[PDB]
């Protein structure tokens, strides 16, 4: 068996993998490794397809979707959630702390605040500019 | 979107998917990233898979659940990803759409740590880290 | 081949089936039959697990989820949508009139309003009273 | 929730699912009803399925996609519903949960207009209308 091992999507996976590997190489759990791996990209405002710096919807709202699945069919999911930089971690909170597996929209944000996540402005200057430029075309 | 799937030193699988979604989507649009079976699926007795491409098309075909059931039925991760893309290509044709307008692909891992990937179109790479190191790998694609 | 044929869930399925069969027995499309069929139950306030008359969330809000799928992998979905009595038909509109397949929340309602659907109050007196009863037994705030 | 699947005089399938969800859910909770592959799945070359039961459990097992994939492998509708529920019972046990706390069931149709239904628990009925008229039937159930 070839283990531990992590795979991730796109070129930005390569640096995300290095973060995941800090957990996996020390014998840590796959769930912790994938969360930390993807949070790196969530946090990065220069990666504009994930998390902070995300290109907005047509109304200028940055809305994020995420889900997580562990080794025993535990799942959590958020969708269309605004203002929280680490949706993967809210998803993990939906999984671990509620009787539900998916929260969306304002409900998802309410829940996130109840768990201590911090409300933030995820629309960067660069994404705002490009959005206003798109409104022109 | 980033999706990530891992097999740990205990031999357990887990996965995560996170996105900002399609740029300039309609307010409230959801793609495949939060949908279990579409953007991500993990079964610790079989394997895990996560999806890339147009969200609407991953949703439509429930693609990661398909890839994992193909592994369940004896396909390697590479074989499963390829077969799932080939069935999706047939569906795109049945739909009368142009394959050039549709990207779907998958990455997959099994319980032995075998892995693989496949996509409709070129231009996608995945990253893989194991004890030999971290590598950027480029899978095959159907649209040639 | 035994066709046409329709199946639906629960005892109220029997009543939906009658509606569906008005389409199917005349050679109409499955998609139209299923939409007509489930709209009966959405419309009925005495059916308290679908549409109008639906039991609210813990905050007293009636939020509806629906999806539809045709014979050629076209799909539409709405989730957590308030105020629209017929979410199956909004889902149908997501399918037919947008480049998306799933809208949720305030965006789902906004799109519904743009398609000519009207805001309605889905919370019945009966459902409001039972909700209030639950607030007491569960002590939720 | 109501789920409905039909086979029309042209031999085409479609389906629909609609719900107010679990009473007194958390605001923003979504169940299986709007999720393709969970609450509803339709493939005109194979069959259709719709689900009942606790939404969270249908979502975690991608249940209607599973039923339709079993039909694709050659199971009749009834065999597919049962075998889906049997896989799902195993997963409940793997989870360490009490089966009495979990209801999942399915109704299914194929391109022949053969049909089937099965659930974890007794207590569900479904309505069938064909040229022999409309009637309420009961399915098999695993928890005896």
């Amino acid at each position: 068996t070839n283990k531990p091992i992590v795979l991730s999507t796109w070129n930005f996976g390569l640096h995300a993998n290095v973060e995941a590997w800090k957990v996996l190489s020390k014998g840590g759990k796959a769930l912790d490794a994938v969360e930390k791996g993807v949070r790196l990209v969530e946090d990065d405002p220069t990666e504009r397809s994930v998390g902070y710096g995300g290109r907005p919807d047509r109304d200028g709202r940055v809305t994020l979707d995420a889900c997580i699945m562990d080794e025993n069919y535990n799942i959590g999911s958020v969708a269309c959630m605004e203002h929280i930089k680490n949706p993967i971690s809210v998803a993990r909170a939906v999984m671990e702390k509620t009787p539900h597996v998916m929260l969306v929209g304002d409900g998802a944000l309410e829940f996130a605040l109840s768990q201590g996540f911090k409300k933030e402005n995820l629309l960067t200057a660069e994404s705002e500019k490009e959005w206003k430029e798109w409104l022109k075309t | 979107t980033i999706g990530m799937i891992a097999l740990d030193a205990q031999g357990n699988l887990s996965g995560a998917c996170t996105t900002s979604g399609m740029a300039y989507k309609m307010h409230g649009r959801v793609g495949d990233s939060p949908i279990i079976g579409a953007g991500l699926f993990v079964d610790n007795e079989i394997g895990a898979a996560t999806a890339i491409g147009h969200g609407e098309e991953v949703i439509r075909t429930v693609g990661t659940h398909l890839v994992v059931e193909l592994m369940n039925q004896g396909r390697t991760p590479q074989q499963a990803c390829k077969e799932a893309v080939e069935r999706i290509v047939k569906i795109v044709n049945r739909r009368g759409k142009n394959l050039k307008d549709i990207q779907v692909g998958f990455i997959a891992l099994n319980k032995k740590g075998e892995y693989g990937a496949y996509c409709i179109q070129d231009g996608f790479n995945f990253a893989v880290h194991d004890q030999k190191g971290n590598r950027l790998e480029t899978p095959g694609f159907a649209l040639k």
